[PDB]
């Protein structure tokens, strides 16, 4: 048996039960406020887990030393502004303590209003460098 | 009567902000409905 709620300092966000027809079914919840002061609680016997997660977007935290990665790109068919023809290069380094790498997986999201050159991810494919292409949702993996 | 521990970072992008929680009923009960979506990180290999 479980009911839990979850209070803010103007009011009541949440009453859920859990009992046996409530166990195999996960609860979604979602704060209004993203900088609020709330307050779970859980009665009841038995065992229960809780999640709570937050996401958002941070602009490229390139400031640090990491796994060191330049990425950048040339045009070929410049056109009044927009060029219908992109050039894509990236430069890869690590830079750790460890002994040595494991493998490692590259993502590049597509420039707004563009998509993948096939032949191209097939020449990289064939060539020896890279030993795995996919392209989906806008973003390309390379699997170094 | 646990809060919530929530502070977002400092130079964020404005308006991409959420606050989700999660409940289950059972403790391996969250890993059932996204089965084929464990993790978001993308598939390829054999191990993958
Ligand atoms: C228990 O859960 C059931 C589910 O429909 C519902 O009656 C209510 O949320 C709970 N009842 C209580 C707390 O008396
Ligand atoms: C939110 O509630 C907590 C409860 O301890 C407390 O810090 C204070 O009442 C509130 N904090 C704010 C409004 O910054
Ligand atoms: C890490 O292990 C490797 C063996 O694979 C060897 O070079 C050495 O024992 C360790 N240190 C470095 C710097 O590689
Ligand atoms: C959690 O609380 C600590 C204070 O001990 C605070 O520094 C931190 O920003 C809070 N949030 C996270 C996500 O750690």
């Amino acid at each position: 048996h479980h009911n839990v709620f979850l209070r803010s300092e103007y009011g009541d966000v949440g009453q859920l039960n859990l009992s046996e027809h409530n166990r195999l079914v996960v609860q979604r919840l979602q704060l209004p406020e993203v900088s609020g002061n709330y307050s779970i609680s859980i009665n009841g016997t038995g065992c229960c887990l809780v999640q709570s997660t937050i996401r958002y977007n941070i602009p490229v935290p390139k400031e640090n030393s990491a796994f060191y990665v330049a990425a950048d790109s040339v045009s070929k068919n410049c056109l009044n502004g927009v060029a219908y023809t992109i050039t894509i290069t990236v430069s890869v380094s690590y830079r750790g303590l460890r002994n040595e790498t494991n493998m490692v997986i590259i993502d590049i999201q597509m420039l707004s209003g563009y998509q993948a050159d096939y032949p191209s991810l097939r020449q990289l494919e064939n060539s020896q460098q890279v030993s795995k292409t996919e392209e989906q949702d806008n973003h390309v993996f390379l699997y170094l | 009567e646990m809060p919530i521990n929530l502070t977002l970072p400092e130079n964020i992008v404005q308006g991409s902000a959420s606050a989700f929680v999660t409940f289950v009923g059972d403790v391996l009960g969250l890993p059932l409905s996204n089965l084929q979506n464990l993790l978001q990180m993308p598939y390829g290999c054999g191990e993958q």
